[PDB]
């Protein structure tokens, strides 16, 4: 490096996967009502 | 006309807190309702400052000299390298009438003093004065603290002063007060040490040293510095 | 750049037509702002007015309709919004 | 103007921005302190004896009125060269704390006195800062400073442990250890005296005759002015767009009486974004005020050369008080966007043809 | 009425505009490598054959700063235009009819 | 642009604040990226199973 | 003259850094537009029938 | 405390999990109680 | 050996071919050197910052 840095994202990949899982479970079980 | 002081009085070099003193007007420009950042020599906040209750002390870069004197016992100051005629020496005297600033190759003994006769006429601080360089006379400077700042920049000796009545017993007040610029001496002297003068009948004062850093200053409506922040003191700062 | 100095203007004159290019963009920006406001608010062709007697089935719109007493002719919420932000 | 700006002989309906408007100054005002004492310059230029280069004479001059015209035209100087200032402007400037350095050097060393210059005198006797501002005067003194019996009183530094510092004085005289063994105060092998003397003789040719050099150094606004040149002081003018030369501070604007509460030591205040707002006149010591003269863009409203050839003029953000070819023109209207000339105000309200601003706009009928 | 800081977006827009203006006007006090940051002093103090060099340094610095300011203004105007288009669509679809 | 050199830093000092706004823009970009991800993915009040 | 050489290097590097920052700004704007489209699609075609 | 983002001084690490108010990074953030 | 720079040096398992003196990866960034006395391959990494 020469004075440059890369910052990690605020949300780790596990949390994103958990959001996707929650969305998909909600849409399978409850249809569109949970929106 | 002086002799060694047999009664070697010892002033205890105690240490106390600097708190938030040593703020002076840095320039000659009026401002109002503005937050200005400036880098210069200052007394760092919350440092140790030496308390004396007469030794030789170095000049270093700048000096913050405070005295909670009563009845105006302090008289003047001596500046130089070795305090002898071989090197240029500077003297400030503040007697009952107009103050005198002298720059000559003065000579002094071990413990110069002024002394008063009780009819007040006595002055034997120095011993010889052959070659003189500068002379000046001005208005006299003088429960009431008196603070001075001495700086030596570019052959200019800047003296800032401010006096305020006090009621606290011993320690420096935890208040705020800027120091207006009082006098500029346009003479270049290589000073490294300084002394003090007392009006003995024929002892508490504080000394601190300055360092270069950056301050943030707030000007009120009327252009008087009212609050300050030191950069390199704390993450919040 | 120059601050009313003839020599500076003469020296700048040999830098090409930069200032026309610079001034030609800010004018477009201002015109775009005007068009933005016009196309977001001017959605109707006539200025409708509410009847003086207000019996809307029990609903109470007094907080949103304009207030004739105030010189600005703005509603309560609009005045709150105007005062809230600098 | 519209045709020239658009680079066409035909102009369609609309409003265009052609040029701008500024109010020209009217007269000049100069205000200087009442100081009229002369300045001593023949004392230092005509001194009988000059010290050596290593002990160059240093003098400080202030609180005087110095005329550089009588020295500029003098032909007694062989070299007359300044760096940061044009000589003809020295009579039009005021400084503080003028420093004069006088010494005697050899003829060929005159080039050594220069910023960013290396040699022998320039680094061992007198170091000039790279950003030095001032002037240097040199003139041959072979007629009076050269002795038939030989001048050995003039000496120059030859050796030192390291390089000097700018504006530094060295007078220390110690034997130089040129080898790996201490001299112990013995001037023998690898032991020399740092000062070398001169052999100034009238019989010697050019490049060895004595030369007297005096250099002058100034400062740039670090204190209230104390040393100016001979200049005339005018009076003060109020509420007029004029230019001023207050104690060397030059600027154009309108001067107004101000109630700002100075403190007994400030000379001139300012405000946010370091804009010089208020000043203090030297003679009367009054709290003045500076405001820029009126200025603003202009615009032309036209219905199109295809239809007519009469236009209207809008001055943006200008109060209808100082309008002045349209000195009178037609009736003049005042808006929130500025002043308008060449159109007539009505009580009606139609659709907007040519937007003007603040909710008002114009159309062709006139 | 009670809670503050509920209108962050408009305040942020105003703050960004004011900050851009402030930095643009503050850039006027930079030497850019010259000997002074004020043009009248260099004009009235120094000989033209290199006063022109100093003026050239000032000119190039100030022109570069102005160019950067203009580019930033263009980007901000683009995003504001996108927001305005979204607002117009929302007001056409949700106020004049049921979405 | 200097690589820990004192004279280079001193020379750069006289160019004004050419570097505060650069870091400001970069930080704005980073915050915008975080907001983008948060507003695209976080659309559920709870976590279902 | 070392300072002149340093000045050349400084101005060149500053110009390059400015160009990089501007390009990053453009790309960020485009990415933001894409993200807004993705958010709208997730809201409409996942939480309901379009 | 050592975090995937760096090192943190002046804060205490707890085992609970609250809503994020002052984002630090790598999935962790800090708040005021201390 | 005239190649100068700041960093921290560690042991490295890179196998130079018997005639090189140092290595690099991209954009002319030295990463490994060979000491002229011991004749072994070391690794250079920059000092921490942030
Ligand atoms: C100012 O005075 C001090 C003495 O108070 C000088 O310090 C001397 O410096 C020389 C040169 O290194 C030493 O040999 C001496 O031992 C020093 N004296 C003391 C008492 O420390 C200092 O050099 C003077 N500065 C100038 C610019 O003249
Ligand atoms: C007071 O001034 C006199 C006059 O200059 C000094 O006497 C000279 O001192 C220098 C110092 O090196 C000698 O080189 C001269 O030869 C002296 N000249 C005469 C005529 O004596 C005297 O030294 C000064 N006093 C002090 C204490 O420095
Ligand atoms: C700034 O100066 C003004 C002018 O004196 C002050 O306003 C008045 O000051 C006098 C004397 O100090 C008071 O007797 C009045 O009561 C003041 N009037 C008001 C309305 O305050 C003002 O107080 C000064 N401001 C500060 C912070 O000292
Ligand atoms: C609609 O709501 C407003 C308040 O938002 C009501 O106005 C209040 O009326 C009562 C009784 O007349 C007053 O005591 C309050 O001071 C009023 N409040 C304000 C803010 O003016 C209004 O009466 C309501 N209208 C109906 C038909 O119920
Ligand atoms: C140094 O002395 C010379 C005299 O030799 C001055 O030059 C003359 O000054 C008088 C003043 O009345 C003029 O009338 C003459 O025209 C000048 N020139 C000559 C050749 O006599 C000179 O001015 C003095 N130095 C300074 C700085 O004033
Ligand atoms: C344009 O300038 C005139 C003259 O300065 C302004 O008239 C002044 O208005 C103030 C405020 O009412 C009065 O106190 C002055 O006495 C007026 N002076 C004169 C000579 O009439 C006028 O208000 C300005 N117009 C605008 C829109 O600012
Ligand atoms: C001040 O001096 C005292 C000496 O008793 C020391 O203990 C203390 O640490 C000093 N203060 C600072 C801030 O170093
Ligand atoms: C005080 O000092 C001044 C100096 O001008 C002197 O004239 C006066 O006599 C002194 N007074 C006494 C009492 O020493
Ligand atoms: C200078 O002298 C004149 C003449 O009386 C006086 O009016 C003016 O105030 C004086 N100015 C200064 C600065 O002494
Ligand atoms: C504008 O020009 C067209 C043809 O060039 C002409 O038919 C029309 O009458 C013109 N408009 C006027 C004169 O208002
Ligand atoms: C129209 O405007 C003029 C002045 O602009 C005014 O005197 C007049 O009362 C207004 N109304 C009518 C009907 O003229
Ligand atoms: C809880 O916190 C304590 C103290 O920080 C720590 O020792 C422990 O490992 C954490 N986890 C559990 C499950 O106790």
């Amino acid at each position: 490096f020469n004075g440059l840095t890369v910052l990690p994202p605020l949300l780790t990949d596990e949390m994103i996967a958990q959001y996707t899982s929650a969305l998909l479970a909600g849409t399978i079980t409850s249809g569109w009502t949970f929106g | 006309q002086c002799v060694n002081l047999t009664t070697r009085t010892q002033l205890p070099p105690a240490y106390t807190n600097s708190f938030t003193r040593g703020v002076y007007y840095p320039d000659k420009v009026f401002r109002s309702s503005v937050l200005h950042s400036t880098q210069d020599l200052f007394l760092p906040f919350f440092s140790n400052v030496t308390w004396f209750h007469n030794p030789v002390l170095p000049f270093n870069d700048g000096v913050y000299f405070a005295s909670t004197e009563k009845s105006n016992i302090i008289r003047g100051w001596i500046f130089g390298t070795t305090l002898d005629s071989k090197t240029q020496s500077l003297l400030i005297v503040n007697n009952a009438t107009n103050v005198v600033i002298k720059v000559c190759e003065f000579q002094f003994c071990n413990d110069p003093f002024l002394d008063v006769y009780y009819m007040k006429s006595e002055f034997r601080v120095y011993s010889s004065a052959n070659n003189c360089t500068f002379e000046y006379v001005s208005q006299p400077f003088l429960k009431n603290l008196r603070e001075f700042v001495f700086k030596n920049i570019d052959g200019y000796f800047k003296i800032y002063s401010k006096h305020t009545p006090i009621n606290l017993v011993r320690d420096l007040p935890q208040g705020f007060s800027a120091l207006e610029p009082l006098v500029d001496l346009p003479i270049g002297i290589n000073i490294t040490r300084f002394q003090t003068l007392l009006a003995l009948h024929r002892a508490a004062y504080y000394v601190g040293y300055l360092q270069p850093r950056t301050f943030l200053l707030k000007y009120n409506e009327n252009g008087t510095i009212t609050d300050a922040v030191d950069c390199a003191l704390d993450p919040l700062s | 750049i120059c601050g009313d100095s003839t020599e500076c203007s003469n020296l700048l004159l040999q830098y090409g037509s930069f200032c026309t290019q610079l001034n030609r963009a800010l004018t477009g920006i201002a015109v775009e702002q005007d068009k933005n406001t016009q196309e977001v608010f001017a959605q109707v062709k006539q200025i409708y007015k509410t009847p003086p007697i207000k019996d809307f089935g029990g609903f109470n719109f007094s907080q949103i309709l304009p207030d004739p007493s105030k010189p600005s002719k703005r509603s309560f919420i609009e005045d709150l919004l105007f005062n809230k932000v600098t | 103007e519209t045709k020239c700006t658009l680079k066409s002989f035909t102009v369609e309906k609309g409003i265009y921005q052609t040029s701008n408007f500024r109010v020209q100054p009217t007269e000049s005002i100069v205000r200087f302190p009442n100081i009229t004492n002369l300045c001593p310059f023949g004392e230092v230029f005509n001194a009988t004896r000059f010290a050596s280069v290593y002990a160059w004479n240093r003098k400080r001059i202030s609180n005087c009125v110095a005329d550089y015209s009588v020295l500029y035209n003098s032909a007694s100087f062989s070299t007359f060269k300044c760096y940061g200032v044009s000589p003809t402007k020295l009579n039009d400037l005021c400084f503080t704390n003028v420093y004069a350095d006088s010494f005697v050097i050899r003829g060929d060393e005159v080039r050594q006195i220069a910023p960013g210059q290396t040699g022998k005198i320039a680094d061992y006797n007198y170091k000039l800062p790279d950003d030095f501002t001032g002037c240097v005067i040199a003139w041959n003194s072979n007629n009076l400073d050269s002795k038939v019996g030989g001048n050995y009183n003039y000496r120059y530094r030859l050796f030192r442990k390291s390089n000097l510092k700018p504006f530094e004085r060295d007078i220390s005289t110690e034997i130089y250890q040129a080898g790996s063994t201490p001299c112990n105060g013995v001037q023998g092998f690898n032991c020399y005296f740092p000062l070398q003397s001169y052999g100034f003789q009238p019989t010697n040719g050019v490049g060895y005759q004595p030369y007297r050099v005096v250099v002058l150094s100034f400062e740039l606004l670090h204190a209230p002015a104390t040393v100016c040149g001979p200049k005339k002081s005018t009076n003060l003018v109020k509420n007029k767009c004029v230019n001023f030369n207050f104690n060397g501070l030059t600027g154009t604007g309108v001067l107004t009486e101000s109630n700002k509460k100075f403190l007994p030591f400030q000379q001139f205040g300012r405000d946010i974004a370091d804009t010089t707002d208020a000043v203090r006149d030297p003679q009367t010591l009054e709290i003045l005020d500076i405001t820029p003269c009126s200025f603003g863009g202009v615009s032309v409203i036209t219905p199109g050369t295809n239809t007519s050839n009469q236009v209207a003029v809008l001055y943006q953000g200008v109060n209808c008080t100082e309008v002045p070819v349209y000195s009178t023109g037609s009736n003049v209207f005042q808006t929130r966007a500025g002043c308008l000339i060449g159109a007539e105000h009505v009580n009606n309200s139609y659709e907007c043809d040519i937007p003007i601003g603040a909710g008002i706009c114009a159309s062709y009928q006139s | 009425s009670s809670t503050a800081s509920a209108l962050g977006k408009l305040q942020d827009v105003v703050n960004q505009n004011a900050q851009a203006l402030n930095t643009l006007v503050k850039q006027l006090s930079s030497n850019f490598g010259a000997i002074s940051s004020v043009l009248n002093d260099i004009l009235s103090r120094l000989d033209p054959p290199e006063a022109e060099v100093q003026i050239d340094r000032l000119i190039t610095g100030r022109l570069q700063s102005l160019q950067t300011y203009v580019t930033q203004q263009l980007i901000r105007a683009a995003e504001i235009r996108a927001s305005a288009n979204l607002a117009a669509t929302k007001m056409s679809e949700c106020v004049l009819g049921q979405s």
